[PDB]
């Protein structure tokens, strides 16, 4: 073998960052109670 | 007979989705009616009963069992019927949708007797029993074994029809949109490149259902390129769509 | 709100969680409905508005029944925005429940929040569902309210819930890297925690809502995940996991650890037999990593984690893709004198391939860890050699590596040896 470094190839497994979720929106639509008209639930539907 | 059955389906027609209500008068009754009805009235029961049941759609589930019952009872040889019944069972399917797989195990035995012996003049009782398969969708999923080799003897039989064998492939096709294919790779590809052979008329709707399968199936396809490449040449076979997938496949970019 | 917490963090993610279950499905132009002050309307909300006040880096969560139709409007008002900008997009994470025209299922067993459950709580709706397939005739005796008063917690990975919890995330994780492009899978796997946390439990809600006419919609588009090898193997798991239940409840048997991880190590080993050509990777990559997290199965995984490392520079690129690095890292904190020959080793290799983690071992005072197997007349020769390169290469042309190994004293620990 020929006495000579071996080229590093580009190593691209570093992230380019790290996200951080700071916050977090529950908008929660429920309408406990009362029944959307577009849909006929049905009797047992879904309850939890 | 006749005249009481028109008008309560032209009531639950005309109100929607508030006929619910009225489903545990009707319906104890209406099955009660069919179990003891004879003769011609059967058949129009049958009929009016996939009208209602397109109607309540989702909240026909507490009835259901005692219709695959009647179902089952009544299923006969007798051509009339069976049409009448596949198309009941249409209905069914885009009713419940995703529950029809409770039900499913209980109609395939007279499924696989359909395919078995079918005398139905160019087997079009098949024909429909096929675009039944189509609709039944990702319910197939835990039965397919069982429902894909009627399916695959259909289309490699030469005996068979080329209208039923056409039905037969496009099924085969639109499933391989919704199912999973991998297992059956073999139990397919086998008949569709002897189909390629033994008759020209099915070539292209073959080719389709091929190229279908192989975008499914993706690299595992892999081993099957030099077979099937040497089919095609044999008899030119020279698809746009098949070609670029195999490019694809063999080139390694996912698209 | 949104515009609050879009002020809190401007340059960060924010996550919106629409539940609409109770308001009508939303319109084709674009709306999502809430109600008025007295709740006697619903009101629209145009898409456009909403994605006006939140700004760039976000991710939106809709669960409801057309929500198709709420990504496609989205995408829209996306590319109406580009055309203005002229004279938002690839930021932007959409996840929705269905396709515009799929409903949601009403089926009584399930919860009316499956969408949520399934990203939120996986492993619950995870055995509830398994108890609802055809399979569970295959194991009598497991109902419903066993799954309820299953013991255990989710963090403590030697109880039975744990240990599924753990199982999981590892067949998830593997899931995501066979069959997602590499560059998309550390976009959306490791980029942030809570983010992967999300898709890694949509690949649960897609193969779930599959089976009731529901299909998942995402915006970075996945290919179908739901017929993937693996989800058998979690089938079996989840069976031999609580078909014990009836014992460890009743009996109060002890709970006998699942061969799953075992066995993925067992199959790692048998491809490194005749895996020296550059064949197809190993699908198993991914849990050779969640078994680090553990000490029960960490001998193992640090030997074969380097003699796959030997095969070639190659490999040890994608052991450094994966993500293997910060926990190999984090191991020189241990203390276990069994564990210095393994890592001694792993470091030669890594550090061989990508010279610049020299920075990341002097942060975490690892070059003391090696230092002391440098000083150490018990350790063979073969080791203490690799650990006098790993140092000979923290070292290379770099100041901050000289000032620190010299100040730990190299140079006599070398004159000794």
């Amino acid at each position: 073998e020929k006495i000579e470094g071996s080229k590093s190839l580009a190593q691209s497994w570093r992230m380019k960052d790290r996200m951080k979720t700071v916050s977090v929106a529950l908008v929660l639509c429920l309408n406990v109670g009362v029944d959307p008209p577009d849909v006929v639930k049905t009797t047992p539907c879904a309850r939890l | 007979h006749t005249m009481v059955v028109q008008a309560i389906t032209f009531i639950f027609k005309s109100l929607g989705l508030k006929c619910v209500q009225f489903l545990p008068q009707v319906m104890p009754t209406f099955l009660n009616v069919i179990r003891v009805c004879d003769g011609a009235i059967r058949e129009f029961l049958f009929q009016q009963l996939g009208m209602l049941v397109s109607f309540v759609k989702s909240h026909i589930r507490p009835y259901m069992d005692e219709i695959v019952t009647l179902m089952r009872e009544f299923w006969v040889m007798n051509t009339s019927i069976q049409s009448t019944i596949i198309l009941l069972i249409e209905q069914i399917v885009v009713a419940l949708g995703g529950e029809f797989k409770l039900y499913l195990p209980q109609l395939i035995p007279h499924m696989l007797r359909v395919f078995m012996h079918d005398n139905s003049p160019g087997r079009i009782v098949s024909i429909k029993l096929l675009a039944a398969i189509q609709l039944f969708g990702a319910n197939l999923d835990d039965y397919l074994h069982l429902l894909l080799p009627p399916i695959v003897k259909l289309f490699d039989a030469p005996e068979a029809p080329l209208p039923s064998r056409k039905a037969a492939l496009e099924t085969v096709d639109r499933l391989t949109e919704s199912l999973d294919f991998t297992d059956y790779a073999s139990r397919i590809i086998h008949p569709i490149v002897r189909t390629l052979d033994q008759s020209p008329e099915l070539r292209s709707t073959a080719m389709d259902t091929l190229s279908s399968l192989v975008f499914q199936l993706g690299k595992k396809y892999q081993i099957f390129i030099p077979m099937v490449n040497k089919v095609l040449v044999r008899h030119r076979i020279n698809h746009q769509r098949y070609d670029v997938l195999i490019c694809r496949i063999v080139k390694g970019y996912t698209l | 709100l949104c515009t609050s917490l879009r002020r809190n963090a401007k340059e960060e993610r924010v996550l919106f969680h629409y539940n609409g279950h109770g308001v009508p499905r939303p319109t084709v132009n674009g709306e999502v409905w809430v109600f008025n002050k007295n709740y006697t309307q619903y009101i629209p909300l145009s898409i456009y508005d909403l994605q006006t006040w939140m700004g760039s880096p976000s991710i939106f969560v809709y669960d409801c029944s057309n929500a198709g139709l709420i990504v496609k409007s989205f995408k829209q008002f996306a590319l109406q925005r580009e055309q203005e900008l002229e004279v938002s997009m690839k930021n932007c994470i959409q996840l929705a429940a269905c396709e515009a025209t799929e409903l949601l299922p009403m089926i009584p067993d399930l919860p009316a929040d499956l969408f949520t459950s399934c990203l939120t709580t996986p492993i619950k709706i995870a055995l509830r569902w398994f108890c609802m397939q055809k399979c569970v005739s295959l194991v009598p005796g497991v109902t419903l309210d066993l799954i309820e008063k299953i013991p255990g917690r989710l963090n403590d990975r030697r109880t039975p819930l744990g240990e599924l919890n753990w199982i999981f995330t590892a067949i998830t994780d593997t899931i995501a890297w066979n069959v997602l492009p590499r560059d998309l899978f550390q976009k959306l796997f490791r980029q942030d925690l809570l983010v992967a946390s999300l898709f890694r439990n949509f690949l649960l809600a897609e193969r779930i809502m599959r089976s009731y006419n529901c299909t998942p919609v995402s915006s970075p588009r996945l290919p179908p995940t739901y017929m993937h090898a693996m989800w058998q193997a979690w089938d079996l798991a989840v069976d031999i996991c609580l078909s014990q239940l009836p014992t460890i409840i009743e009996e109060g048997t002890a709970f006998r650890h699942s061969p799953f991880f075992a066995e993925q190590l067992t199959a790692f080993q048998v491809w490194l037999t005749m895996g020296v050509e550059n064949r197809n990777p190993p699908e198993q990559l991914p849990i050779v990593l969640q078994v680090l997290l553990s000490q029960v199965h960490r001998l193992r995984a640090l030997d074969l984690l380097g003699r796959f490392l030997d095969l070639g520079p190659w490999a040890v690129s994608l052991a450094l893709s994966v993500g293997i690095f910060p926990y190999v890292l984090k191991l020189l904190q241990s203390s276990a004198r069994e564990l210095r020959p393994l890592l001694v080793f792993i470091w030669a290799k890594i550090l061989a391939v990508d010279s610049s983690c020299q920075a990341d071992l002097v942060k975490d005072n690892g070059h003391k860890y090696f230092l002391s197997v440098l000083a150490d007349p018990y350790m063979p020769a073969e080791h203490r050699t690799m650990t006098a390169f790993i140092l000979a290469v923290i070292v290379n042309s770099y100041h901050t590596g000289q000032e620190a190994c010299l100040q730990g004293n190299l140079i006599a620990i070398c004159l000794e040896q």
